[PDB]
């Protein structure tokens, strides 16, 4: 019907270019080049896919894929491959995947189509939206995956923030539970993980954090125009060869990309197209203040790479099929 | 319904801003902390090593510190100008080996400024630099301690491996206070391959400095007294037949009972701290942890038996409570029957009419006989409430590990009963009263200030914070009695040959320990003696000295004490000219 928002689709086709661009310093292998580029393919044939699909079909299979995902997450901790001390992947040779993916986009769609009714805001307004919150962060502990799990949690926040709003109730509630886990952890916490945790936030150890610590010094090279890994460090190969000059323009796309997810997020009336949206545009700009944050030194390590503009198997192609879901519901905004 | 979308818009907004902000801040604020020189140079971060805190005394004599040790390596042999470096270094050839050797270690301040002009940059000379642990006036180890490296249990709390952790009784309790903070810089690497810039990223904590209330002087005199105890103590096995048992069991304390300080503590047989610390791997080391003694536990702290010293608390529980006034009416006679056997006098004639003053001074054993037979079954559980008034059963605050210990009381009996014959070898000492000279030091200096009852701490300031001394005051209603007759053992009782014609006017009491084992006539040495007595103009100074096993506290101790209280005020020997 060519009703989109072709503005949308620009910010995202200027980002996953520059990342292209990016990664050909970052890891010059033609190998890794190539699989990249068919990943981009396939990212951009799935989202051409799920055009061809409604919003009542897409809503319509939010507690299929639910507890589709919840199948799979109990599934991946016996059959899946341990690549960074955690079974989080399925590859079954020429295939690649990930349940955190389905996770997130079948929770999304979940807790929009329950929380359209009544919140009973007095008590059992968080029961529901933590009934099926926990079940996924449960499994992914036992991954072991804090990152993907602060993903989760954000999102779930930011669809109750839309439609509960207990600001009274819910930041009291928060200064209370960030006070009684650390009071019964901290305890119980072992001189290995003590010491683990308090790396975690001062990172001025070598052994450990001497490449988290040199990204740092590496940002800081070029202004005005080795690191542990490619994926999960992104912007600091990128910022180190462009200057200064260069970081406000990729902070420059993904502040436009957040800011037309949430514009395109308002433009729907119905109300779990304003949570579906919003909890989106909340879990993809997690990832971005959270990486970027690592990167440049103040948000801890968390092991998370940036999408569209890292090197990712099947998060790319992920990634593009949750943008082909927003343009969907924003085509469908207005009809039944 | 909409609103709340805004604020998270705005949210990411001021996020990516803070970013930006956070980004500009190394860009452009710290382009001059990463500048390159205009050339394809890489940076190479390394961490800066921590400088330990030195540990020194009171008057400002250091005792523990660490400087650079340097060392000359040279590999492939080349000669370069050696016709000045054979002399120089007294080797008269250079030794060809393969692999990298060291040549005269430990290089002098003046020796090395003669090498740099000879080390020309080249690449086989060159001096490298180490930390190692130095302690310039060494003290008695089991006080004093040693140095190792971090332990692979130690490096998971977040050790480095190049990092001293001190197992020491002193060097535990100020290792969080000696550490520094191990910082990191970053410099840049030409393309040939040297130092061009250095960056500090993290400022290297150089440590705290601990001043100890120790006296360099006391200390040497306190280690010493215990060596011309070992001719003390071989004298006095020797008329009993054992062997000379050259070994020097014992320890030593001598403290201050105004402020709590404590002047000089030393125990026997000591090691020197110097050699856990510089040395590699010193195979002397190995030896000392695997030695059937103990070489390493400071006995100052170690539970032994106390003796005819104990007597001088039950004096204090029998006055507090009232069994005797200060001028009772007891004749210490040769022999005393409990009701079952005879308890035996340390003599064999009778003395004479005593007091508590008189009493203590002769140390008749005879008297805490009679005494506590008329209520031999409540005091003995009354005798371990003051006892730990006193400071004997709990601890007396001192930052070296120190052990516990043991005063008996029928509630200890129960559970580990109880016969009414104890109490009278309890209240000498003989029934378990395990005491430590610490404590032991400590309960002279409650008698000797009269009711105050100070804590006793080696350190009198950190960094530059002085340490306030903790006090705590006793009931106690007749202590002039108690310090008359400690002072009558000086005057008329057993260090009456040794302190009688001492220019000080000194206070104490002897004590001997029949040792559990065998009863075979070598008890432990024991002997406590308190400052002036009088309003002379004399620091006050409590000293107490302990040998195992070493027998005749009068023969062996008392004389120990002698030289530390000698020491103390200045006391001149032959010295006619
Ligand atoms: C303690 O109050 C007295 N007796 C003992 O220490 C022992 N029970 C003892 C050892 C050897 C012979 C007889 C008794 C005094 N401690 C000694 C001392 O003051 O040095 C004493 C033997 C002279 S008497």
């Amino acid at each position: 019907w060519l009703a989109y928002d072709w503005g949308l689709v620009f910010l995202v086709a200027a980002i996953v270019a520059l990342g292209f661009v990016n990664l050909g310093s970052a890891a010059p292998d033609p190998v890794l080049l190539y699989r990249q580029s068919v990943a981009l393919g396939l990212g951009l044939l799935l989202a051409f896919l799920l055009q061809f699909l409604s919003r009542r079909r897409l809503f319509g299979l939010a507690y299929p894929l639910y507890g589709a995902s919840l199948l799979l997450l109990a599934l991946v901790l016996v059959v899946g491959r341990e690549i960074n001390g955690a079974r989080a992947w399925f590859v079954l040779g020429p295939l690649q995947f990930q349940p955190l993916e389905l996770a997130k986009l079948g929770l999304l769609l979940a807790l929009a189509k329950a929380l359209e009714g009544r919140p009973i805001a007095r008590v059992w307004d968080y029961a529901l939206p933590a009934l099926l919150t926990l079940p996924v962060v449960g499994l992914l502990l036992l991954q072991p995956d804090l990152g993907g799990a602060l993903v989760v949690l954000f999102g779930v926040f930011v669809v109750v923030f839309v439609r509960g709003l207990p600001w009274r109730h819910l930041l009291v509630g928060l200064f209370a539970l960030a006070l009684l886990v650390p009071t019964a952890v901290w305890p119980n916490l072992k001189p290995y993980q003590r010491e683990r945790v308090l790396i975690v936030l001062d990172p001025y150890r070598d052994p450990l954090g001497q490449g988290f610590q040199v990204i740092q010094s590496t940002i800081a090279i070029g202004s005005g125009g080795i690191p542990f890994r490619h994926t999960a460090f992104v912007f600091s190969v990128w910022a180190e060869e462009w200057g200064f000059v260069g970081v406000v323009g990729l902070l420059g796309l993904y502040g436009l990309l957040l800011a037309r997810l949430f514009a395109l997020a308002l433009a729907c009336p119905r109300l779990s197209d304003r949570l579906f949206l919003s909890g989106f545009a909340g879990m993809l700009g997690f990832q971005v203040v959270v990486n970027l944050g690592v990167a440049l030194g103040v948000m801890p390590v968390t092991g998370l790479t940036l999408p569209l503009f890292s090197y990712g198997g099947s998060s790319l192609i992920a990634t593009l099929a949750g943008l082909g879901l927003v343009l969907l519901v924003h085509r469908d905004r207005y009809q039944d | 319904g909409t609103g709340r979308i805004h604020a998270l818009a705005l949210f990411f907004a001021l996020a990516l801003f803070l970013l930006g902000l956070r980004a500009w801040q190394l860009q452009v604020l710290e382009y001059e902390r990463y500048a390159l020189r205009s050339q394809g140079n890489y940076l190479k971060t390394e961490d800066i090593p921590a400088p330990r805190g030195k540990i020194l005394d009171r008057k400002g004599r250091v005792l523990a510190q660490d400087r650079l040790v340097v060392d000359l390596v040279y590999t492939g042999g080349e000669v370069a100008f050696k016709e000045r470096l054979l002399p120089l270094l007294g080797l008269e050839d250079l030794p060809q080996v393969t692999e990298p050797t060291v040549l005269k270690a430990g290089v002098p301040e003046a020796l090395r400024p003669t090498l740099e002009e000879l080390t020309a940059g080249q690449k086989n000379l060159y001096l490298r630099e180490r930390i190692e642990r130095y302690y310039p006036n060494p003290i008695s180890g089991p006080v004093m301690g040693y140095v190792l490296r971090a332990n692979a249990a130690q490096v998971k709390q977040g050790y480095s491996p190049e990092e001293e952790v001190g197992q020491a009784g002193l060097e535990a309790a100020l290792e969080p206070y000696l550490r520094g903070k191990r910082g990191v810089r970053a410099v840049e690497v030409n393309v040939r391959g040297e130092r061009l810039r250095e960056t500090v990223l993290e400022e290297p904590t150089p440590g705290q400095d601990v001043v100890l209330t120790l006296d360099l002087a006391l200390q040497r005199a306190a280690e010493k007294a215990l060596e011309e105890a070992l001719a003390d103590i071989n004298a006095g096995r020797r008329l009993n037949g054992l062997p000379e048992e050259k070994q020097v069991k014992g320890a030593i304390v001598a403290l201050d009972p105004t402020t709590g300080e404590v002047l000089a503590m030393a125990s026997a047989p000591s090691f020197d701290p110097n050699l856990f610390a510089k040395r590699p791997v010193p195979e002397e080391a190995k030896a000392l942890l695997e030695d059937k003694n103990l070489p390493l536990l400071n006995r100052a702290v170690q539970p032994y038996t106390p003796g005819s010293t104990f007597k001088l608390a039950t004096s204090y529980a029998l006055l507090e409570e009232g069994y005797v006034t200060p001028a009772t009416t007891y004749r210490c006679s040769p022999y005393i029957v409990f009701g079952g056997q005879v308890r035996r006098n340390w003599a064999s004639r009778d003395m004479g009419p005593m007091t508590v003053r008189e009493a203590i001074a002769w140390s008749c054993n005879t008297w805490y006989y009679q005494a506590v037979a008329q209520d031999p079954l409540g005091f003995v559980d009354r005798l371990a409430r003051r006892a730990r008034l006193l400071g004997l059963g709990e601890a007396t605050g001192l930052e070296v590990a120190e052990k516990t210990g043991l005063l008996p009381t029928r509630a200890w009996k129960r559970e580990a009963p109880w016969y009414p014959g104890e109490t009278l070898s309890v209240a000498i000492g003989q029934g378990a009263v395990l005491a430590t000279p610490a404590q032991i030091a400590r309960m002279l200096a409650t008698i000797a200030t009269g009711g105050n009852k100070p804590a006793l701490h080696l350190v009198k300031a950190i960094g530059g914070v002085p340490v306030q001394p903790r006090w705590e005051k006793v009931p106690g209603r007749y202590w002039k009695v108690l310090q008359e007759g400690l002072r009558k053992t000086v005057s008329e009782g057993t260090a009456r040959f040794v302190l009688g014609e001492f220019p000080v006017p000194t206070g104490g009491k002897t004590g001997t320990a029949e040792t559990p084992g065998k009863r075979r006539g070598l008890e432990h040495a024991w002997y406590m003696g308190y400052g002036p007595t009088d309003g002379s103009p004399y620091p006050p100074l409590v000293v107490v000295a302990f040998f195992e096993n070493g027998g005749e506290g009068s023969r062996v101790a008392l004389p120990a004490v002698r030289k530390v209280m000698a020491a103390y005020w200045g006391i001149k020997g032959s010295l006619e000219v």
